[PDB]
RNA sequence: GCUACCUAAGAACAGCUAAAAGAGCACACCCGUCUAUGUAGCAAAAUAGUGGGAAGAUUUAUAGGUAGAGGCGACAAACCUA
RNA sequence: GUAAAUUUAACUGUUAGUCCAAAGAGGAACAGCUCUUUGGACACUAGGAAAAAACCUUGUAGAGAGAGUAAAAAAUUUAACA
RNA sequence: ACUGAACUCCUCACACCCAAUUGGACCAAUCUAUCACCCUAUAGAAGAACUAAUGUUAGUAUAAGUAACAUGAAAACAUUCU
RNA sequence: UCUCUUACUUUUAACCAGUGAAAUUGACCUGCCCGUGAAGAGGCGGGCAUAACACAGCAAGACGAGAAGACCCUAUGGAGCU
RNA sequence: ACCUCGAUGUUGGAUCAGGACAUCCCGAUGGUGCAGCCGCUAUUAAAGGUUCGUUUGUUCAACGAUUAAAGUCCUACGUGAUCUGAGUUCAGACCGGAGUAAUCCAGGUCGGUUUCUAUCUACUUUCAAAUUCCUCCCUGUACGAAAGGACAAGAGAAAUAAGGCCUACUUCACAAAGCGCCUUCCCCCGUAAAUGAUAUCAUCUCAACUUAGUAUUAUACCCACACCCACCCAAGAACAGGGUU
C-alpha cells in the first residue's frame, strides 16, 4: 500500500497537535515535609529515599566485612549501633554491626 | 489550581473507623427507617385493572443451580437475589412523553464516597443511601407508589413470566470467526496468512462497503433483553426469585427485572399484589419457600412413576 | 484581481463641488539630469513648457532639481498628504506635458477599486423602506387570531 | 437556517408565544369551493331551473 | 479474554517466570529488602507470605523442608527461614512484605518499588505518614466524636 | 581465487549389520525432494521441520593449465566473478 | 453587386481526421461499424438542449452597477348493451 | 406579455480570443566602443530567458516519529543465582 | 485435513522511554444515489447528507505501488540456430 | 476496435455476500380434459431458505442418498493490496505427426518463485417484533365401484437462524467454549360478495358506497451533567467504564 497524494501541512497539524496527542498536565505533586524536595503523591520521596538506600548500601558493606565470603547467613537476627550507643540487654544473641558515625535523627 | 481529593485523604489514624461506622450505622438506621411503608402515608391503593402496568424490580445475579419436576426433567434455575431495592421518584404521565407515566427504582447499596455531588443531594432530600444503578418502569397511572417504599422479592409470585435485562459479557475487540460466527478459510493446503479473515467484505461495482457490513470490532458489552422466563420458585427469607433459564450478565451484576411483554402472557396479572406486595397489611406470614404446582420440592417422597 | 487588492467608496477630500473647487496638488519635484540620453525629453520640458505649466495654475509649487541621474523622476504630494512618483525615464515632450497635466487633475486618493461608483449621503427622501410600509393598520391594532 | 425560521402545528392549536409574535395573516390561494349546504337560499332562488321533468318519473 | 486470571506472563515461558521469581524471593530472603520492577515485586510478595506460612509450619516437616529446599537456591537461607524470620512473626499471621512504589527507573523509566519484610534492621523506608490528629478536620472530628459519645 | 574440465603432491570418512559388494541403517560431511516463514528479508536465494548420498563415478584444502570468430561441457545452448 | 484574380522570386507546414443532413456501396434496409460524393460543424469565442464536439443561435475581440433581440419549457387516458 | 448572449444599439478608445506554419513591432540579464554615474542611452556580439524530457546535482518535505533495533535477575557493584 | 472449532505458552501485537528507514506523492478544503461524459466520476447536472479532531482494525474503491507488458502488432530495428 | 500495452493480473474453487423476479418451496387467489392424492397453467408476493458425496481441473456434465426446495441472472463472466494455482500464459523432456535441418502442433503427458509496512473514501452491535418439517385425533372420515386417500380445527415434538449462559456432559478449571443449556411476539391485497345509477332490469365501484380489509399511527431495552491521586475488576488495545463503607 502506498500514499497517493502527500498530505498538507494542515492536515499533519490537525493531527499532531489535537488534545488527544499532548501531553497532559498533572497534578498529584506536592511538597515533602521533611527536606521539601518536590516528592510525588502515593511515591516515595526520591531524596528521603536516596537517603535510606546510601545508608542501607553502608549497613551492607559492614555486613559482607563481617561475613568473610560468601554462604554464610547467620542463624541470628542482627541490630546496627552508631558511636556510642551501647548493647542494650534484649540484644545479646543478636549480631552487632558498628560502622563508625552518630545516629541520624530518623533511624530509630 | 485544585488538586484531586478523595474522602479519607485528611483524615487523621484514629477518625477513619469512627467516620466509616458513623455512616454505616447512619444509613443501616436509614434502610431500616423504611421498614413500614403502610402506617406512615401511602398513595392510594387501586384495584387491578384489565389493561394496566405494575413497576418491576432490580436484582443481583447470584448463580445457577438445577431444579427437577414432578414428571422427571431437569431444568436450571438462576437465582436473582433483590438486596435493597426502592422506588426513588415518580414523574407523571404529562412530563416524560405524554404516553405513560414513569417509576424509577434503584438498586443495590453502594458508598456515599464515590458518587456525584448532584447524585448525592437527590438522596439526601430523599432520605436512602445511594445506589449502584438506577433504571426505569413505564406504568400506567392507577399503579403510582409513594417514592420510598421498598419492594421486595415477593412481588414475583410462583408461576409468571417475567423478562429480565443486563449488560453482557463484554468479550473486548473480538475477530470476525468469534464474533459473527464466520468460517475461516483451510488450515493447511496451502493457505498463506489467512486463517481467520472476513474474506471479501463487498462486491466490485459498488466502490464503497455498505454500513451495515459485519467486521471486526468490540462485541458483549450491550444490554440484551431475555423474554419469558417463567419464575419457579420464591424465597422470602433471603429475598431470592428462582426464573427459568439463563440471563444475561455475569453473576453479581445487576439486572432489570418486570413482567413479560409477550401476547401470550397478556393479563395473566390479576392474580399478582397490585401496587406491589406489602409486608405489612397482608395480615398473614408469608412462608419462607413458595413452590409451583410442578416443581418436586426439596423435602419429597422421591417420586415413583406408576 | 479584486480579492487580491484593497478597495475605497467613493469620496470627495473634502466636499470640494460643494463650496469652492481647490487643486488638490501642492508639490511637483523634477528631477532632471544635466548630461544623459535618459531624460532629454525633460530636458526640453524644462526649457519650454513647465513656465507655461507653472502659469497656468499657480496653486502648484514646481521644483526642478538639477540632479545627476540615469532616471529622472517627477514627485507629487497631494493635499491629503499622499505621495505619486512616477518615473519620466527616456519620454518624449507631449508625453511627460499628458503625464503632469493628469498629475495635476487628479486627486491623492489611492487609485484602488472603487466599489460602487456612487455616493449619495442622503439616499432616502420620501423615506427609507421598512417591513410596515406596504402595509395597513387595522382596528385598535389587532393581530391574526385575536380576542380583545 | 431557513427551515429552522418554518414552525408548522398540525390543528388549531398554537403555543402563545408564537400567537403573540404574530403580524399579517396572509390570504389563501385556493378558494375553498363551498359545498351546497352553505348557499344561502336566496342563490338557490337566483339560479335559474333549467329543465322540465316529466311529471310521471320516480327517481 | 482474561475474565478471573491471575499470574501475569513475565518470563520466556511459565518455568521461566517461576525461576524468575524465585531469584527474587532468594533475593529478598538474603537481603531482607528488595528493588525490582512492580509486577515483580507483587508476584514475589504473593509468593513471600506463603513462604513464610511454610517457614512457621515448621523445622522437622519433610514438605516445608523440600518447599524451603526448592524455593532458595543459596542452601544457606534455609537456616535463616526456619530460625530468624518465622520466630520472628510467631505472633502476627499475615502482616509483612510491606510495598510501596520507588519513582522511575533511570534508564527505560519502568514503574519500580520496594518490598521487605517487616522486623528488618536496615534504616526505615521514609512511609507514607497519615495526616495527624491536630489538624483542623480532625480536630472538627474529634470534637463530633466526643459530642455524640456525650449525647449517648 | 566462483564455476566447467584437467594436472602435481596431500587430507577426511564415528558406530552396527559387515554375504564379497561404485552393499544396508546411520554420525561428521556433500547435495537440496516437499512444506512453512521471509520477499527493501539474517540472506541480491536464507531459516526451521522433512529429506538423498555418506569406502567411492565420494568430498575437500594448496599450486598450476585450457579465454570469447573462443575455453569447457556424464548436451542443461549448462558454466566462464552476483 | 462587388474587389479580387493571374503571373513572378523564396521557402517551411498540413497530406494516421470525427459527427451531422442528403445520394449511395458493403454489412443484418445492426452497431459511437467500413468507403466515396455534396454541404455544414469541431480540432477558435459565447449562449441554449440537464451535464455533452459534430444538434440550434451567434462570429473581429475593451471598460460600463444601460438597453433591444436570436436559439431557448412535450403533449397525451382509451373497450357496456338491445 | 415577460425572461433570456461576447448578436445589435448606447459614452469613450479601438492592432489587443484558432492547431502545424509564416510575417511583423518591441524587450531583461552579460561583455565591448562611446555616453552616463543611486543603474541609464546609442550600436556590435552571444554559452543571450524553463510551471514539465520516470532530466543531473544539492537542500528539505509526505509517507512517519510509522516499520525495525537492542540489556537474564539480585546485590556489598567483592559476588551469588537461573 | 474436515464435520466444527476451542483452551494454553512464546514470537508477534497494544501502552511508556531511546535511536530511528523504505516504496509512494500535480494540488486537494478528499461523501452517497441516479444520469452524463475518451463509453466504469469525490471534483459535471439533479437530489440527498454534512460541527471539528485523533486512536485500533478491515481491505470494496482511488481503473492502488515497485517493472517505458514477458501475451498481439509495427520497424526496409538487432541477434542465436539450420 | 471507442478508454486501457511507462501492465485493467485470466478459469474455476474457499469466505463474504448485495440486488432484479421472468418464483423451487413456504403465503394468498382463477380456470381445468380439478370425483380424492398427486398434477398443468395464470395473477400476486423477494420477509426467509435453497443439502451432503464420486469422477473428470472444471464453470458445464454424468451418478448415490436426502429434503418443502436443492431456482435463473447480474454484480470488471462479483470478490486473488483476503487465500489456492488444480489446468490454463515461458525456459527442461517424452510420444504421434509436419519439416533435409533448425523448429512447430487451438494433439497428449511429468515438472515449473504469486511482491506489497493502508496515504485518501467507505465501513467496524440496526438493541429487539423468525422460518420450516414431522407425529397423534379428525381417519382411515369427505371422494370410487375399488385401489388409494384430503382438507380446515386442536394437541405435541423437533431442526435451522438470531440473541445469551456455566448447574449438570465434554476441551478444562479461582476463566474461556461446544459437543451442552434457555428464549424468540404483527400484517401485507389478488380476488370472493351486498345496495345501486349513467342505462328506472341487471351490474363488486379508475360512480358516489358497504364486508373479508389491513398489522402500525404498537411496545420492551437506554436516558442522575463534574469526588477523582491511587488500588481492584467478571470492564478494557490506548482511551473510556463499574466498585473502594
Ligand atoms: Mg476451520
Ligand atoms: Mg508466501
Ligand atoms: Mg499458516
Ligand atoms: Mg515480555
Ligand atoms: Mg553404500
Ligand atoms: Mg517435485
Ligand atoms: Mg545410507
Ligand atoms: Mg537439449
Ligand atoms: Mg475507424
Ligand atoms: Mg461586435
Ligand atoms: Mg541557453
Ligand atoms: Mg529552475
Ligand atoms: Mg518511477
Ligand atoms: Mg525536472
Ligand atoms: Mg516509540
Ligand atoms: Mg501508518
Ligand atoms: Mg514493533
Ligand atoms: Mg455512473
Ligand atoms: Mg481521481
Ligand atoms: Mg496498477
Ligand atoms: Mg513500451
Ligand atoms: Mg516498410
Ligand atoms: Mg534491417
Ligand atoms: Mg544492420
Ligand atoms: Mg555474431
Ligand atoms: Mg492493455
Ligand atoms: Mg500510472
Ligand atoms: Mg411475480
Ligand atoms: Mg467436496
Ligand atoms: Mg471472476
Ligand atoms: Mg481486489
Ligand atoms: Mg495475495
Ligand atoms: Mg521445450
Ligand atoms: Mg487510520
Ligand atoms: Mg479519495
Ligand atoms: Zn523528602
Amino acid at each position: 500500500a502506498a500514499p497517493k497524494n502527500r498530505r498538507t501541512i494542515e492536515v499533519n497539524r490537525c493531527r499532531r497537535r489535537n488534545p488527544q496527542k499532548l501531553i497532559k498536565v498533572k497534578n498529584n505533586i506536592d511538597v515533602c515535609p521533611e527536606c521539601g524536595h518536590l516528592k510525588q503523591k502515593h511515591v516515595l520521596c526520591a531524596y528521603c529515599y536516596e537517603k535510606v538506600c546510601k545508608e542501607t548500601a553502608e549497613i551492607r558493606r559492614q555486613i559482607g566485612k563481617q561475613e568473610g565470603g560468601p554462604f554464610k547467613a547467620p542463624t541470628i537476627e542482627t541490630v546496627v549501633l552508631y558511636t556510642g550507643e551501647t548493647p542494650s540487654e534484649q540484644d545479646q544473641g543478636k549480631r552487632i554491626i558498628e560502622r563508625d558515625r552518630k545516629r541520624p535523627s530518623w533511624f530509630t | 489550581g485544585k488538586s484531586g481529593t478523595w474522602w479519607d485523604e485528611h483524615l487523621s489514624e484514629e477518625n477513619v473507623p469512627f467516620i466509616k461506622q458513623l455512616v454505616s450505622d447512619e444509613d443501616k438506621a436509614q434502610l431500616a427507617s423504611k421498614l413500614c411503608p403502610l402506617k406512615d402515608e401511602p398513595w392510594p391503593i387501586h384495584p387491578w385493572e384489565p389493561g394496566s402496568f405494575r413497576v418491576g424490580l432490580i436484582a443481583l445475579k447470584l448463580g445457577m443451580m438445577p431444579l427437577w419436576t414432578k414428571d422427571g426433567q431437569k431444568h436450571v434455575v438462576t437465582l436473582l437475589q433483590v438486596q435493597d431495592c426502592h422506588v426513588l421518584k415518580y414523574t407523571s404521565k404529562e412530563n416524560c412523553n405524554g404516553k405513560m407515566a414513569t417509576l424509577s427504582v434503584g438498586g443495590k447499596t453502594v458508598s456515599r464516597f464515590r458518587k456525584a455531588t448532584s447524585i448525592l443531594e437527590f438522596y439526601r432530600e430523599l432520605g436512602l443511601p445511594p445506589k449502584q444503578t438506577v433504571k426505569i418502569f413505564n406504568i400506567t397511572d392507577n399503579a403510582a407508589i409513594k417514592p420510598g417504599t421498598p419492594l421486595y422479592a415477593a412481588h414475583f409470585r410462583p408461576g409468571q413470566y417475567v423478562d429480565v435485562t443486563a449488560k453482557t459479557i463484554g468479550k473486548g475487540f473480538q475477530g470476525v470467526m468469534k464474533r459473527w460466527g464466520f468460517k475461516g478459510q483451510p488450515a493447511t493446503h496451502g493457505q498463506t496468512k489467512t486463517h481467520r479473515r472476513p474474506g471479501a467484505v463487498a462486491t466490485g461495482d459498488i466502490g464503497r462497503v455498505w454500513p451495515g457490513t459485519k467486521m471486526p470490532g468490540k462485541m458483549g458489552n450491550i444490554y440484551r433483553t431475555e423474554y419469558g422466563l417463567k419464575v419457579w420458585r420464591i424465597n422470602t427469607k433471603h429475598n431470592i426469585i428462582y426464573v427459568n433459564g439463563s440471563v444475561p450478565g455475569h453473576k453479581n451484576c445487576l439486572v432489570k427485572v418486570k413482567d413479560s411483554k409477550l401476547p401470550a402472557y397478556k393479563d395473566l396479572g390479576k392474580n399478582l399484589p397490585f401496587p406491589t406486595y406489602f409486608p405489612d397489611g397482608d395480615e398473614e406470614e408469608l412462608p419462607e419457600d413458595l413452590y409451583d404446582e410442578n416443581v418436586c420440592q426439596p423435602g419429597a417422597p422421591s417420586i415413583t412413576f406408576a | 484581481t479584486a480579492r487580491g487588492t484593497p478597495s475605497r467608496f467613493l469620496a470627495s477630500v473634502l466636499h470640494n463641488g460643494l463650496g469652492r473647487y481647490v487643486q488638490q496638488l501642492q508639490r511637483l519635484s523634477f528631477s532632471v539630469s544635466r548630461d544623459g540620453a535618459s531624460s532629454r525629453g525633460a530636458r526640453e520640458f524644462v526649457e519650454r513648457e513647465v513656465i507655461d505649466f507653472a502659469r497656468r495654475n499657480p496653486g502648484v509649487v514646481i521644483y526642478v532639481n538639477s540632479r545627476p541621474c540615469c532616471v529622472p523622476r517627477v514627485v507629487a504630494e497631494y493635499l491629503n498628504g499622499a505621495v505619486r512618483e512616477e518615473s519620466i525615464h527616456c519620454k518624449s515632450v507631449e508625453e511627460i506635458s499628458t503625464l503632469v497635466q493628469k498629475l495635476a487633475d487628479q486627486s491623492g486618493l489611492d487609485v484602488i477599486r472603487i466599489r460602487k461608483p456612487f455616493h449619495t449621503d442622503n439616499p432616502s427622501i420620501q423615506g427609507q423602506w421598512h417591513p410596515f410600509t406596504n402595509k395597513p393598520t387595522t382596528f385598535r391594532g389587532l393581530r391574526p387570531r385575536e380576542v380583545q | 437556517t431557513m427551515m429552522e425560521r418554518l414552525h408548522l402545528f398540525p390543528d388549531e392549536y398554537i403555543p402563545e408565544d408564537i400567537l403573540k409574535n404574530l403580524v399579517e395573516e396572509l390570504p389563501q390561494p385556493r378558494k375553498i369551493p363551498k359545498r351546497l349546504d352553505e348557499y344561502t337560499q336566496e342563490e338557490i332562488d337566483a339560479f335559474p331551473r333549467l329543465w322540465t321533468p316529466p311529471e310521471d318519473y320516480r327517481l | 479474554i482474561s475474565h478471573g486470571r491471575v499470574f501475569r506472563r513475565m518470563g520466556l515461558g511459565p518455568e521461566s517466570r517461576i525461576h524468575l521469581l524465585r531469584n527474587l524471593l532468594t533475593g529478598l530472603v538474603r537481603h531482607e529488602r528488595i528493588e525490582a520492577p512492580w509486577a515483580r515485586v507483587d508476584e514475589m510478595r504473593g509468593y513471600a507470605e506463603k513462604l513464610i506460612d511454610y517457614g512457621k509450619l515448621g523445622d522437622t516437616n519433610e514438605r516445608a523442608m523440600r518447599m524451603a529446599d526448592f524455593w532458595l537456591t543459596e542452601k544457606d537461607l534455609i537456616p535463616k527461614l526456619f530460625q530468624v524470620l518465622a520466630p520472628r512473626y510467631k505472633d502476627q499471621t499475615g502482616g509483612y512484605t510491606r510495598m510501596l512504589q520507588i519513582p522511575n527507573r533511570s534508564l527505560d523509566r519502568a514503574k519500580m518499588a520496594v518490598i521487605e519484610y517487616k522486623g528488618n534492621c536496615l534504616p526505615p523506608l521514609p512511609l507514607p505518614r497519615r495526616d495527624s490528629h491536630l489538624t483542623l478536620l480532625n480536630q472538627l472530628l474529634q470534637g463530633l466524636r466526643q459530642d455524640l459519645r456525650q449525647s449517648q
